[PDB]
């Protein structure tokens, strides 16, 4: 129901200071809509409880 | 768990215009032109005077 690319840039973005991560991470992939995270499994379900 | 096979979509746009009109006009022309012996009618000054 959303454009990954734009969730993508609303999590992650410009800069660590916004960037809702610490050492991790974001990717797109756009041939299946999907985002591909690196991060803490603990920031995971927190970002993920968001998105969804 | 990525590269999978993708969907295909089928989009047709249609494009209908139609368009109407009716016009009607009337008009008339009609002149006179008669003298009486040192009496005229007629339909300007140059008439009068040309009927002389």
């Amino acid at each position: 129901f959303a454009k990954a690319s734009d969730i993508a840039a609303m999590i992650g973005g410009e800069g660590n200071v916004n960037m809702l991560s610490e050492r991790g991470s974001i990717s797109i992939d756009e041939r299946t809509n999907s985002l591909l995270i690196r991060e803490l499994p603990d920031n995971i379900a927190v970002i993920r409880e968001i998105i969804e | 768990s990525l590269d999978i096979p993708v969907k295909q979509v089928q989009i047709e746009a249609r494009i209908v215009t139609v368009k109407e009109g009716n016009l009607e006009e009337l008009g008339v022309r009609w002149g006179v032109m008669s003298t009486n012996g040192s009496h005229s009618v007629g339909g300007s000054i140059e008439s009068n005077l040309w009927q002389k």
